[PDB]
């Protein structure tokens, strides 16, 4: 981490 | 007889003193020139820019004769000794490089 | 269609529209709203009447108003 | 007899600098030149602070807590000021031009970027007496070599990035052991980098450079070190990247181009949510809301300043500044409105309340010299150095008539008849005063009699005589309406300047070349009183002057003059650094006011011109409302008011008035000695304490009695309250009751009620009309929806 | 340099690199062009008719044009003299009010002089046409009271 | 300078601020050496005094100039020891809605109404300002007027 | 009206194509004609002006000046222009 | 260092690097200078003049500036000379 | 100012309508408060501009009658300001004028 840090998929495809 | 001007513009202005004209106006495409620099031995102009690279400038040739770069930072300074040998130069990330031209 | 080519033409005139308002209040009330807006040629006819029967209102509200000056002479009369 | 104050600038939104939202992000400080202007985004309203720089402004921050504005001009001098207080608190010198400041978003410290160096200081607190020496510096970090872009504070008021033009970025800690987490340089740019900021989480450091590249730095192994691991480009033709801004929050980046447009994005994915174009100017300075949702652009060259909502697509603010000087102003015959004239040739119609530009207008080719109003105020009228007269509607905003000599005759000066059928310009160069009837646009006839050019004209309110006056050492009273005409000439000692007509119409006042404003009677033609005003003005020698302030002649006379509507003083002003509040029954100074501070202006102190600006100002007038009067200058037009009312002037005060006693005739249902006895102590807080106390059955008792000396000031009172109170049924019923027993006192003197009386006209006008309008409409709207059959 | 010998300056040539009118010279040709540009344009439409009407105009109400004008006469009637005419020292001299053009430039220097009701400080000042006749003297000018103490008018009720 | 206050410094060591609209004594000073002078500064934040011992002057910062400042009267007897709010304060707030019956618009801007009912306007008005090989071309622009003579002679594209 | 004398640099496909997709070079006339004028007037202006005399001055656009935007067009036209 | 020390009346009272891969860009270039200064084999097959071409169903070279195995740079790290200049 | 009217178009226009009800019962019940009185009554028009072919279409509907009469039994009274205001600028023109 830096020094300076603080402290489903839906397929698109359908039927007709 | 000639001056010789490096800027942010990238263009490179060579104007002869006695003639009173500009002999020839190019861009370096290596961005802006933090460093200038002339080498006695050959009157070749040395440019240090952001990439670090060191391109070779000649009135008469439209293209650099040689593109070198010392070190990763911008070259802040660029020193030739008399000679003409030696050339040294300091990056911006505290890096030294001494050259032979 | 022909009336309010008419009425239209009224309105025109302050001395006569007063006329032409009564006669388009009788029609919106004894028609099909929706019936006047399909037939043809209406939309423009009603597009040159609206900016006459708004400048009688600018008029008729200031007689209105013109009129609250009796008033004052009736208050004053009362003292 | 009242104290005027200055309150805001109008024809002025900004000038440079940066432009910063506040806090709560309803309110956007943009600086103004010499001063800095607030702008209430929600509430619509404007004030300009009365602080006032040695020069222009370079750089304001205002701190989150809302309570501290700094700010630094050019030369690196800062004013620290009180927000919510308005007052100034301390002063100091950087002894550097300062780049940029802005405050921790903790609030202790703030940043100052000098050159090459960035200077980190403590705040002073607020809440301590006024601290004699309270700038301490924290720290000073010197690791750039050349000069520092901006700067950008860490969220957690722990790491700085500050951007130069060695084209690199470099982040330090605020806090000294927290050194060895951020003392990195950032390279890789090719040309000067604009902006650095942080991500939200802050692990990702976001850089821009001018050349247009954005380059997402992330702390990763090859241990670690920070690396691009993404390179965005922004594919601007020859536009550069010139201001930046981003907001971690949101992920909205706003880009100002050189070529005057702008792009945001959303960061990482670098996707154009909108473009956009203000102009062909670079955009000087962009801000984010708090929130994220609303946007502030301005450039300098023609001024803009912007408030965007990307969100709607939607514009809270859009607001210009005249380019050249304004030469002239009128209000509206109520003072809703001020219109003020250029050298450009463009009119712009303002709105005192809101203190934003209705409309423009540029149909006039060359600069504008005179504007008025007709007395009823629906009509407006302009005349340019164009060589016409223009014929302006400010109810539908179109020129529905203008009018032109003959041989184009150049106008300088312009009066409209208080019927606005006749008009009447001025020449300096033909010597005649051209009329025209406002109806036909036809020239009537032209009035001869000056040997000299016209140098001012006005008609009067009431009894109609036209007052000529020139630089012909004399004044002519024109009686063209009637069979017959008649002049009466009169002669003074010097050129006349500028001429104030009485709005009784018996006097009229004339400014010379001398410094004198002299009073003549128009019925009598003759001379009633005389002021002196040559010492009393004030000249600073020019730097280009080769000779003393004292012993210099350049302006000791006052080129515009304008009476109050009570009638018992004049505004006055020339090309100076003053203007002079005289009284006229009396001949004496009441006050006079520094028009501007700044060392830039010339006068505040061999083919080539030395020729600078110059403070002058163009035109004077009263409020109709005669709380305010604006002078028109070259940084915009002034509005001097008088609404603090922080002084106590009592009338006819005696030992038994006190605000107690007049409490205690409340407790006691003595609502008519309560109400006078306020009135006589004169003290807002009271008299409004009374007035709302007042039962609606009691009112009409109360407003039978009260003493005529009073009655001014009580219907005064009310038109001044009713027009931003939110109780407009008690402040008509007063109204109601106060006309209805005192209608025939106020009928038998108009003049005494006049300003009392279009106050209350613009009560019941400008807002009490528009209220009942949409209660009406509805009405019969909705009589249609029930009475009409629906469709089938 | 020095100057060259004979064969030197044959060897040689334009090695000497390394009042002022070069602003009303540009004036005089930005005229010259402006009038070319509008020449091109066709003879019918009538911006440009407006437009050059508008240039006589403009530079009549100096005094560069003595009297109206054709714009073929702009080209060759326009010249830096005429601006330099114009110019305030320069009238003074006509008017008489200083016997020397150096002479004037340290009146209008020390403030002794004012056209219409503002004072000029600035030689390089050129007066217009409708101005020119308004250049007069400050009321309280040294000078102005030496004018009527010869002549024996000085009236001090006008504090001159 | 506001004309509403008077300072005034007596021999008994003692300054004592007097509100005149009141006519009370608001706040109470004890200096050890006896005020000879009192002075106000043209803007007020500043009050000047002199003491019978010191040769300088001494310099006060008026904090009400910087917050309100309450009239209640000071206490008599613990000064001498020593040696209704908004009406304290000086100010009033409007009430809400004075009576129920009466009507009362919004704490707001009277823009806002025209704002809302002309809503629709302005953002039409605030809206910003704005090939194939096989060429299909026929008519009198290829020379085929025969065509055009004999009778034989894209926005639904843009839908 | 003038005819080119010349080859004509476009072959009918692009005469052809330029036909299926007063005068622009005019107006470019108009424009710098226009920027002559300013920058003649503004030099002018400033040797013969007493007081100060500022120098004149893809993407959508945002209108810096709007010439009231809750006024609508049609109610800016009088009845008799209706 | 990259912070200066300033003892004053008002105040005084108590690196890494990191830039873009450059190598790999020089390194680049050098590869784009020597292939457009090397000879280059173009191919003059002009498809169609002896056999059916469509859907259905001689290489020139030219002379460079300098071959790519003659060229000075070649050996020289860190360096690009320019032949055609 | 955007937020409302956003609102005000969105509001449901199917049968039963009770949505389009129910905000007139609110503005109906805000008239009766007599405060806010100008805002209530730019609301009202903007349901006119936004549905008013929905009000005109259905108005021999019980729900919407009855929610739409009950809004003039309040804002029929608040008609005196009307006759208030239309006597203070005339007599006050006519003081001022004659």
């Amino acid at each position: 981490v830096a020094p300076t840090a603080l402290k489903d998929d839906d397929d698109d495809v359908l039927l007709d | 007889y000639l001056l010789v001007t490096a800027g942010e513009t990238g263009w490179l202005k060579y104007h002869d003193v006695s003639t009173g004209q500009l002999v020839s106006e190019l861009r370096t495409k290596a961005g802006p020139t933090m460093a200038m620099a002339q080498n006695p031995w050959n009157a070749v102009m040395h440019l240090g820019h952001s990439n670090g690279t060191v391109s070779l400038w000649s009135p008469s040739m439209p293209e650099p004769l040689v593109k070198l770069l010392s070190a990763r930072g911008p070259v802040n300074s660029i020193a030739i000794d008399r000679s003409g040998y030696y050339m040294a130069t300091t990056g911006a990330d505290r890096s030294m490089k001494i050259w032979d031209i | 269609i022909l009336l309010m080519k008419r009425c239209r033409d009224w309105n025109t005139n302050a001395k006569t529209h007063t006329i032409a308002q009564r006669t388009i209040r009788c029609i919106l009330m004894h028609h099909n709203i929706a019936k006047l807006s399909e037939i043809p040629g209406m939309v423009k006819i009603v597009d040159a009447i609206i900016p006459y029967t708004q400048r009688h209102f600018t008029r008729v509200d200031n007689l209105v108003e013109q009129s609250y000056i009796l008033d004052y002479a009736l208050v004053e009369m009362d003292k | 007899k009242s104290d005027f104050k200055f309150s805001n600038l109008l024809g002025t939104v900004y000038r440079q600098g940066n432009i910063t939202f506040s806090d709560d992000g309803k309110q956007l400080l943009s600086p103004v030149g010499n001063r800095v202007s607030v702008f209430d985004l929600i509430n619509n309203k404007s004030f300009t602070f009365e602080y006032e720089h040695r020069k222009n402004i370079a750089a304001i921050d205002l701190n989150k807590q809302g309570t501290l504005l700094i700010s630094i001009d050019e030369d690196g001098r800062a004013i620290l000021v009180n927000f919510k207080a308005r007052n100034v608190l301390h002063h100091f010198n950087f002894k550097e031009k300062c780049s940029a400041v802005k405050f921790s978003p903790d609030g202790r410290l703030f940043a100052l970027a000098s050159g090459r160096f960035l200077q980190i200081w403590k705040t002073p607190d607020v809440n301590k007496d006024r601290q004699f020496a309270p700038f301490v510096r924290h720290r000073v970090h010197a690791g750039h070599f050349q000069d520092i872009t901006s700067l950008t504070w860490s969220q957690d008021s722990r790491f700085i990035l500050t951007t130069s033009k060695d084209l690199s970025a470099k982040i330090w800690s605020v806090d000294s052991e927290e050194k060895n987490l951020a003392a990195t340089t950032f390279n890789g740019h090719r040309d000067y980098v604009m902006g650095a900021f942080f991500s939200h989480d802050q692990e990702k450091i976001y850089t821009v450079s001018k050349d247009g590249a954005v380059f997402v730095w992330e702390f990763t192994k090859r241990k670690y070190s920070w690396r691009i691991t993404k390179k965005h480009f922004f594919y601007a033709n020859q536009a550069k990247v010139k201001c930046v801004t981003f907001h971690p929050a949101t992920r909205l980046l706003a880009v100002g181009f050189t070529s005057g447009e702008f792009r945001l994005y959303d960061l990482p994915d670098f996707t154009l949510i909108q473009q956009l174009s203000m102009g062909q100017n670079p955009v000087n300075t962009v801000s984010v809301n708090q929130t994220g949702e609303w946007l502030a652009f301005g450039s300098s060259k023609l001024g803009q300043l912007l408030v965007y909502e990307w969100q709607s697509e939607s514009y809270i603010l859009k607001q210009q500044g005249h380019f050249d000087s304004t030469n002239s102003l009128a209000y509206s015959p109520d003072g809703s409105r001020v219109v003020t004239a250029s050298e450009d040739g463009k009119i712009k119609v303002w709105d005192i309340t809101s203190g934003f530009c209705l409309a423009t207008f540029e149909e006039h080719t060359s600069s504008v010299t005179a504007v008025q109003f007709a007395k009823r105020g629906q009509v407006m009228f302009s005349s340019s150095l164009d060589g016409t007269v223009r014929a302006w509607d400010l109810i539908r905003y179109r020129n529905f008539r203008t009018f032109t000599g003959t041989e184009r005759i150049q106008f300088n000066c312009l009066a409209v008849d208080p019927s606005g059928e006749v008009v009447c310009a001025g020449s300096l160069d033909n010597f005649d005063i051209h009329v025209w009837s406002v109806q036909t646009g036809q020239l009537l006839d032209a009035l001869s009699g000056h040997e000299g050019p016209v140098s001012c004209l006005s008609f009067s309110q009431e009894n109609s005589v036209l007052a000529s006056a020139s630089w012909d050492k004399t004044i002519r009273i024109w009686s063209i309406f009637g069979r017959s005409q008649q002049v009466e000439p009169i002669e003074v000692y010097s050129d006349v300047l500028a001429l104030s007509m009485r709005p009784d119409g018996k006097e009229v006042a004339v400014s010379t070349l001398k410094g004198q404003i002299s009073i003549f009677n128009i019925e009598d033609a003759k001379q009633v009183g005389n002021i002196d005003c040559r010492k009393d003005i004030i000249s600073g020698r020019f730097n280009q002057d080769r000779f003393t302030a004292k012993n210099s002649e350049r302006s000791k006379f006052f080129t515009t003059i304008h009476y109050s509507f009570d009638g018992m003083a004049i505004v006055a002003g020339g090309n100076n650094n003053s203007i002079c509040l005289y009284d006229v029954p009396n001949e004496v100074l009441l006050k006079r006011f520094i028009v501007s501070r700044n060392m830039a202006l010339n006068g505040t102190l061999l083919s080539t011109r030395k020729m600078r600006p110059e403070v002058r100002v163009t035109s004077v007038q009263f409020s109709p409302t005669a709380n305010a009067f604006a002078a028109a200058s070259t940084e915009g037009l002034l509005i001097y008011s008088t609404n603090d009312t922080i002084l106590f002037d009592p009338f006819d005060l005696d030992v038994d008035v006190t605000p107690h006693s007049t409490v205690e005739a409340l407790r006691e249902k003595q609502f008519l000695n309560a109400l006078v006895m306020a009135f006589r102590l004169n003290e807002e807080y009271l008299i409004n304490k009374v007035y709302e106390a007042i039962p609606i059955k009691e009112i009409p008792l109360v407003a039978s009695n009260i003493p005529a000396i009073y009655l001014p000031r009580i219907l005064k009172f009310i038109g001044d309250f009713a027009i931003e109170s939110q109780h407009i049924e008690f402040n008509l019923i007063w109204i109601k009751a106060l006309l209805s027993a005192s209608g025939g006192y106020i009928n038998e003197h108009k003049y005494l009620f006049s300003t009392a009386m279009r106050s209350i006209q613009r009560f019941i006008v400008r807002v009490a009309k528009e209220v009942v309008n949409t209660t009406t409409d509805n009405k019969y709207t909705y009589r249609f929806l029930v009475s009409t059959d629906g469709s089938m | 340099v020095r100057k060259l010998k004979h064969h030197e300056q044959k060897l040689l040539k334009k090695v000497d690199f390394l009042e002022d009118y070069h602003k009303y010279n540009r004036i005089c040709g930005d005229i010259r062009r402006l009038a070319n540009k509008l020449s091109l344009l066709p003879p019918t439409d009538p911006f440009r008719r407006k437009h050059e009407q508008l240039l006589l105009d403009k530079l009549y109400a100096m005094g560069v044009l003595t009297t109206k004008s054709k714009i073929s006469d702009l080209e060759n009637k326009v010249t830096v003299s005429a601006i330099c005419r114009r110019r305030l020292p320069v009238i003074m001299h006509r008017l008489k009010m200083a016997e020397t053009i150096q002479d004037a430039v340290k009146f209008i220097e020390q403030g002794h002089v004012r056209v219409g009701p503002n004072l000029i400080n600035d030689p390089a000042y050129l007066v217009t046409r409708n101005m020119e006749d308004y250049v007069t003297w400050v009321d309280n000018s040294k000078i102005k009271k030496t004018l009527l103490r010869y002549r024996n008018q000085i009236d001090d009720f006008d504090f001159s | 300078p506001e004309g509403r206050w008077i300072v005034s410094a007596s021999l008994d060591s003692t300054i004592r601020t007097w509100d005149l609209p009141t006519g009370g004594c608001i706040d109470g000073i004890i200096v050890d050496n006896v005020a000879t002078n009192v002075k106000f500064s043209p803007n007020g934040d500043l009050l000047a005094t002199t003491h019978v011992t010191g040769n300088g002057i001494c310099i006060w910062t008026n904090r009400a100039q910087f917050k309100t400042v309450s009239t209640r009267t000071i206490d008599e007897s613990e000064f001498a020891r020593m040696a209704l709010n908004d009406i304290d304060f000086n100010t009033y707030t409007s009430l809400e809605q004075i009576d129920k019956e009466l009507l009362t618009l919004s704490i707001g801007p009277r823009s806002k109404m025209n704002t809302l009912l002309h809503l629709d306007v302005i953002r039409k008005r605030s809206k910003p300002k704005e090939l194939p090989f096989f060429l299909q071309l026929s008519g009198e622009k290829v020379g085929d007027e025969a065509s055009v003579r004999e009778g034989i002679a894209h926005r639904r594209d843009q839908e | 009206f003038e005819l080119s004398d010349v080859k004509s640099s476009k072959s009918l496909a692009e005469i052809y194509e330029d036909d299926y997709t007063l005068s622009e070079e005019l107006q470019k006339a108009h424009s710098e004609i226009s920027e002559l004028y300013a920058n003649l007037v503004y030099k002018l202006d400033v040797l013969s002006s007493v007081h100060f005399v500022p120098k004149p001055a893809e993407t959508p656009t945002i209108s810096m000046e709007d010439a009231p935007l809750y006024m609508s067009n049609a109610s800016s036209l009088a009845p008799q222009e209706i | 260092s990259t912070r200066l020390k300033i003892v004053d009346p008002y105040g005084g009272s108590d690196e890494a690097f990191a830039g873009d891969d450059v190598v790999a860009e020089f390194q680049e270039e050098k590869k784009r200078v020597i292939d457009d200064e090397d000879d280059k084999e173009v191919d003059t097959t002009l498809p169609g003049w002896g056999e059916w071409a469509g859907a259905g169903s001689f290489i020139k070279k030219v002379k460079g500036v300098v071959n790519k195995d003659k060229r000075r740079d070649k050996n020289l790290q860190n360096v690009i000379i320019n032949e055609k200049v | 100012p955007a937020a409302v009217d956003l609102e005000i178009r969105s509001l449901n226009s199917f049968e039963p309508f009770d949505e389009i009800v129910w905000f007139i019962d609110a503005l109906t019940q805000g008239l009766k408060s007599n405060k806010n009185f100008e805002l209530y009554e730019t609301f009202m028009s903007l349901l006119f501009k936004a549905h008013g072919d929905v009000i005109h279409a259905n108005n021999k509907n019980q729900d919407i009658a009855s929610a739409l009469q009950n809004w003039e039994d309040v804002h029929k009274k608040e008609d005196r300001l009307d006759d208030l205001v239309k006597f203070c600028m005339g007599v006050a023109a006519f003081v001022t004028t004659a």
